[PDB]
């Protein structure tokens, strides 16, 4: 049955009018990049032919997906774009009409014969904006991405993530460059240096596993030391 | 003609896309969501064939008459589609869902006796006088006989550079919405262009600015007229408002009415308002006109800036890097802008405030003053490192072939380069750990923190904390 979203109160700037959309059109899009093969060629044909039934996406993980191309069965990892991109359209030419944003791609890595290669798998030009610099603590971090790895709405892991949790936890998703030629290594080249969202959200569950395991205990106590030792 | 029209969903402010309060995620990642975590593990995507779009459908219509619903600003259509990717990694301000962007092609006469009016194959071809004004103002140019593409809208003004897709990127869309379950749709892209250094056409506003705080006001004039429009009767009650404000209690929903409507203590109308004919009630469709999506998305990128600074402030053991972010706060920033574009002010160009680390982009950062010769002398020197760095900031974006026209594409930033990965102190944080358990002897546990970012935010909250006082 068709779910119609609920509205909630004090939330809208629409309310009372007459106007309203029970139902409006939600979007959302990522980039999709297949590897220069033969089922490239096989793509291009499929959108201009209009016959999609040569492709299909099963989506394994968060992260992780496979790419059936013409029975050839592709790796692929979702990584973050350092760029956001805004999705226009238009009947002009001219008035440019906005959709949605785009901040991330789906990328084609390389062929498995089976889906569980997936996992194993390393996304080129990425890396791991929560660690980057602080490689000497990595070891620290590792174990509370480790912790903090959750499934699908905070789903306890499966047993198949669980085997490769060492592995799907600490890759990088981080992507280097944007998809246009000018914002190549933009990241590391034409970006002045900020906080990522990504590594401010893991700063807060540390800070905040820290806490509770301060009211799990009786008396605690804090003192800013020198490394020795 | 540029004048901007925005398509039907957008002037209505239309829910969901359009909200009084982001929640924090939304902010602290600014449109850039997360698809990987709204799609269940396991779904099988197979993709759906484009409606096609009539062209008598759009044929010499409006923009919200081409865009009456949000079903008409759906991407699994065979509308063109145009990627806008974003040079900035922090834009002035972007657009929400159905505003309009127009892609203006500025050309200007070489003379005054030149006819040519060039078309390239996207966006709008407008001409520029000899004599005319500058749409970058002192800050960009379009020489003459010369085309200089451009985003344009009532928040921001940036130059565009259209570069090619590669043959293997694709648009992967997922729909849902008008009764329909969610389905996706596979997409080449049409069109594909870098947006340079968004340039501010109106100041991005404060966190106590009047601007803002007004806005509760009008989101309240605004649910009066309607239900007064619905009624007809001119004197309502404040019951069918407060539903609308859950946060406020009795007092603060009728203080707040106020503003607005008087109370009837004698008469048919008693217990009931009506409002004071000092304000005119305005009809439903002129009543949307009260706030404009702009302002909401004006709002938005102020709040990333709070959201941000706040975000730094707990986390940054950085002080120096902690206190830039302060000078670039974007309520600041643009306000500068604005002002130097006015000759009110100058900026630095250069330096720490260049978002691009590199030379490749505008410092807006305030830079002081300018006796007399001398001034003209600062400003010539002014006035060329802006056209300097405009043209260094055009053709770094103009680049087709990353490795031949690159210095070194595979170069590090200044600023990506060194990073400070330790405190002032250079200590770390020692925890002592009492916890009586097993169902017996007290167990204590030391544990040592290294990461100076935990470390901030552990101590701020226990600082805070540590005040139980007044
Ligand atoms: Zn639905």
């Amino acid at each position: 049955l068709r779910l119609k979203p609920i509205r909630i109160p004090g939330e809208a700037y629409d309310s009372e009018a007459s106007d309203i959309e029970d139902d409006p059109l939600i979007e959302s899009g990522v980039i999709l990049r297949i590897l220069p093969d033969i089922q490239l060629e096989f793509v291009k044909n499929s959108l201009e032919s209009g016959d999609y039934s040569g492709i299909s996406i099963k989506w394994k993980n968060e992260r992780h997906a496979v790419v059936t191309i013409n029975d050839v069965m592709y790796g692929a990892i979702l990584v973050d774009l350092p760029t956001v991109i805004e999705v226009n359209k238009s009947v002009d030419r001219k008035n440019l009409l906005k959709t949605f944003d785009v901040s991330q791609m789906l990328l084609c890595i390389r062929p498995i014969q089976e889906e569980e290669e997936v996992y194993a798998l390393e996304a080129p030009d990425t890396e791991d904006l929560v660690v980057k610099h602080f490689e000497g603590i990595e070891d620290e971090i590792w174990e509370n991405k480790e912790t903090f790895l959750k499934g699908y709405n905070g789903a306890p892991l499966s047993d198949m993530e669980a085997k490769h949790l060492k592995e799907i936890a600490l890759k990088g998703y981080d992507y280097k460059h944007g998809i246009s030629p000018p914002l190549y290594n933009v990241r590391n080249r034409r970006f002045r240096r900020k906080m990522d969202p990504n590594e401010i959200d893991y700063v807060e569950k540390v800070v905040d596993m820290l806490l509770k395991q301060d009211k799990q205990a009786e008396e605690v106590s804090y003192d800013l030391v020198d490394k020795s030792e | 003609n540029l004048n901007i029209q925005h398509s039907q969903p957008a002037i209505n402010l239309q829910s969901p896309f359009y909200k009084v309060a982001v929640p924090r995620y939304q902010l602290r990642h600014f449109h850039r969501e997360n698809f990987g975590s709204h799609i269940r593990p396991g779904t099988k995507i197979v993709f759906s064939k484009l409606k096609a779009r009539k062209r008598k459908r759009d044929k010499g219509k409006d923009v919200k008459e081409s865009f009456s619903t949000s079903q008409d600003l759906t991407i699994g259509d065979t509308a063109p589609v145009y990627l806008m990717e974003y040079s900035e990694q922090t834009p002035v301000a972007l657009s929400k869902f159905g505003m309009a962007n127009k892609l203006i092609n500025y050309y200007r006469k070489a003379n005054e006796q030149d006819t040519l009016r060039p078309k390239l194959p996207v966006g709008e071809t407008h001409v520029l006088g000899v004599q005319d004004k500058s749409p970058f103002w002192n800050f960009g140019f379009v020489e003459p006989g010369h085309i200089v593409p451009t985003l344009y809208n009532n928040m921001i003004r940036a130059p565009v550079f259209k570069h090619d897709i590669s043959g293997t990127d694709f648009l992967l869309t997922k729909s849902s919405g008008f009764g329909i379950s969610n389905r996706f749709y596979l997409r080449n892209i049409n069109h594909l262009f870098t947006v340079g250094q968004t340039f501010p056409v109106e100041e991005i506003p404060g966190p106590n600015s009047r601007k803002v705080t007004s806005m509760k006001a009008t989101r309240l004039k605004m649910i009066i007229y309607r239900i007064l429009n619905h009624n007809h009767s001119k004197a309502i009650s404040i019951d069918p408002i407060a539903k609308h404000f859950p946060d406020q209690d009795y007092g603060q929903n009728r203080q707040k009415v106020k503003e607005f409507m008087k109370y009837q203590r004698d008469g048919p109308e008693k217990g009931l308002w009506r409002l004071k004919d000092d304000e005119k009630l305005l009809d439903n469709e002129a009543v949307k006109s009260l706030i404009t999506p702009e302002q909401i998305s004006q709002v938005e990128s102020m709040s990333q800036g709070l959201q941000f600074q706040e975000d730094n402030e707990a986390y940054n053991f950085d002080s120096k890097l902690k206190s830039l972010e302060e000078n670039l706060l974007p309520w600041n920033i643009t306000k500068n802008f604005i002002n130097s574009t006015q000759m009110r002010a100058m900026i630095q160009i250069h330096g720490v405030g260049d978002p691009t680390g590199c030379g490749e982009g505008f410092s807006f950062l305030k830079t002081s003053m300018k006796h007399s010769y001398n001034v003209a002398q600062q400003q010539k020197a002014y006035d060329e490192e802006i056209a300097k760095t405009w043209y260094t900031h055009t053709k770094s974006l103009s680049i087709s072939n990353p490795f031949e026209e690159m210095t070194n594409p595979d170069e590090i930033n200044q600023t990506n380069k060194h990073v400070k990965t330790d405190r002032d102190d250079k200590k770390i944080l020692k925890i002592v750990r009492k916890k009586r358990d097993e169902n017996g002897i007290i167990q204590r546990q030391t544990i040592f923190i290294r990461d100076p970012r935990v470390i901030q935010g552990y101590i701020k909250i226990k600082e805070q904390d540590k005040e139980d006082v007044n």
